[PDB]
């Protein structure tokens, strides 16, 4: 059934599974028209499909042309997400296909279930966790490839860089969700934290900076401070 | 007019005949039901006084044979049987009509209720849902499960209603996933009407039979089938106009006949609010919406 804190280590067992987050698929700016009405302009979006054990990120870029001439775009976006996830699964060798797909929003359950009827042995599951994957577009190398795309495109990212050389998947996922929770709560502060020291760089082949083990503990502490702090400024405590 | 004779009434029982019902006391001199209208299917049903558990009954059509009821003390129920000796049947029954030991089917002349509940219900189709081919009549009770309930356990004692499943490959065309899930017209018109039922009369017959089994026996799987068949139409954008008009009449008379005190277990709040207020056909069921809003406004 639903994924929660009781069954949290199941994410790091050896059954292949993917998270699917659809919150950045349909993105718009809202603006005034010359007549003083309001209109939307779509911008490129992305499906965030993540293996939490390996860090492999299947980033399907959603080009604004897919919305041309379509109605009820927020509803379409869920079905388009499910269509692309289904297409991804079918593209994978049988031994790489997931046993479970966990959707971050319950509104994806029926669209994904219908698209995966062909795969009755793949479990489609909700979660009670409030995962911060919407903040993926706060990662510089991911936002850049999405905004530059001129056509539909899949890029395969590893969102853990080489952390798994030094830490376990459980710890890597915890670091990722802490970084993303911070970027979501106060993007500027979070980004200041991550790039303050100009002697810690992001390699050309890495998304996040090359922190030593010790520096990661400092960084992680600063992010928890930030998230507690903005848990103050927001609520006054 | 036809007659269903009883050998005797050895145990106290409430007996239903269609929408009517009456109490018979233990060992009371009761020998059956006369003046049954020819031209309609009928159902004769039972609830014992001691054990209200298990409502049970028999669907029959007097044009198909001479049927009588005899209590079986081993199996503990009133059983329907067919009398093949027409002369014996004639000789035995006339005596009970002479001794006035039968209740009269009590139809009011103005009253089209039973016709309106069974308009599309045929015995031949009942006998395919309820498989027991050695009898011309069909037994149903409160506990019998449906073929679809058995897929989610005795297949001989099953109600073989047509399986409807909105998240199934039958219902959903490859490449039309969103279209077919959000608008069920394909599944209704091509898969079900053209493919399985052949025409809307057979669809309505099964829908009406499911409702009647739900109402008379409290058969939960029948209630599920009745609501699924309603929802499949209401969730289709493209439905022949004559079908929508007939469905409104069908549901109107079902809702009119439903006992007021059984509405909480026989009416699915989600299905009715969706069908009446959200679906493609939300504006197409005027008679049904009006009686639902005046009789069961709490559900809505
Ligand atoms: C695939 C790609 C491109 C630039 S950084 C990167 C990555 O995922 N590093 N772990
Ligand atoms: C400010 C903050 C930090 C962690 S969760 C959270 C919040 O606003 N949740 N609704
Ligand atoms: C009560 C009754 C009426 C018609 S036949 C029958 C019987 O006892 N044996 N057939």
């Amino acid at each position: 059934g639903a994924m929660n804190s009781s069954n949290y280590a199941e994410l790091f067992n050896n059954d292949i599974k993917l998270f699917v987050d659809d919150t950045n698929v349909y993105r718009v700016t809202v603006h005034k028209t010359f007549e003083g009405n309001v209109a939307t302009k779509a911008i490129n979006g992305c499906i965030f499909t993540l293996n939490p054990k390996t860090g492999h990120l299947f980033l399907k870029i959603i080009h604004t042309s897919v919305w041309a001439g379509q109605k009820r775009l927020s509803q379409l976006a869920k079905w388009k997400t499910a269509e692309e996830v289904s297409a991804l699964v079918r593209s994978l060798p049988k031994e790489e296909q997931p046993k479970q797909i966990i959707v971050t929003r319950k509104a994806m359950l029926d669209p994904l279930e219908v698209h995966m009827l062909d795969f009755p042995n793949i479990a489609i599951r909700p979660t009670e966790l409030r995962l911060p994957f919407s903040a993926a577009m706060s990662i510089d190398k991911l936002s850049d490839v999405v905004m530059k795309a001129t056509e539909p495109q899949m890029v395969l990212f590893n969102i853990y860089d080489d952390w798994l050389d030094r830490i376990s998947s459980y710890t890597a996922f915890s670091r990722l969700t802490l970084l993303l929770r911070a970027l979501k709560t106060n993007e500027e502060s979070a980004k200041m934290i991550l790039l303050s020291d100009p002697t810690i760089t992001i390699k050309s082949y890495h998304l996040w900076p090359s922190f030593t083990d010790e520096q990661w503990i400092t960084i992680e502490s600063q992010m928890r401070d930030l998230i507690l702090t903005e848990y103050g400024r927001k609520y006054n405590v | 007019m036809n007659t269903v004779p009883f050998t005797s009434a050895p145990i106290e029982v409430t007996i239903g005949i269609d929408q009517y019902s009456f109490n018979v006391k233990e060992n009371q001199p009761f020998h059956g039901i006369k003046d049954i209208p020819i031209g309609h299917v009928h159902v004769i049903h039972f609830q014992h006084a001691d054990n209200s558990s298990m409502r049970y009954g028999y669907w029959f059509d007097c044009r198909m044979g001479n049927f009588y009821i005899q209590y079986d003390p081993k199996d503990g129920l009133y059983k329907m049987m067919e009398e093949r000796d027409g002369a014996k049947f004639e000789n035995i029954v006339h005596n009970f009509k002479e001794r006035q030991m039968m209740v009269s089917y009590p139809k009011i002349d103005e009253d089209d209720t039973w016709y309106n509940l069974t308009e599309f219900v045929q015995m031949d189709k009942i006998r395919k849902i309820v498989r027991k081919d050695e009898n011309q009549f069909s037994y149903v009770d409160s506990s019998m499960t449906t073929v679809q309930e058995n897929e989610l356990s005795d297949p001989a004692h099953s109600l073989n209603y047509t399986v409807i499943n909105f998240k199934s490959r039958e219902a959903i065309r490859p490449g039309h996933e969103m279209e077919d899930f959000l608008d069920k017209s394909y599944y209704l018109n091509t898969v079900m009407l053209q493919g399985i039922f052949k025409n809307s009369s057979n669809y309505f017959g099964e829908l009406q039979f499911a409702f009647l089994n739900a109402m008379f026996f409290g058969n939960y799987g029948s209630s599920l089938q009745w609501h699924a068949m309603i929802e499949l139409i209401c969730s289709s954008a493209t439905v022949p106009k004559h079908m929508l008009d007939k469905l409104d009449e069908i549901l109107y008379y079902q809702i009119k006949t439903l006992p007021e005190q059984y509405s909480d277990i026989l009416l699915n709040e989600r299905v009715w609010n969706i069908c009446l207020y959200s679906s493609f056909q939300k504006n197409s069921l005027h008679n049904t919406e009006k009686i639902m809003e005046n009789k069961y406004p709490e559900l809505l």
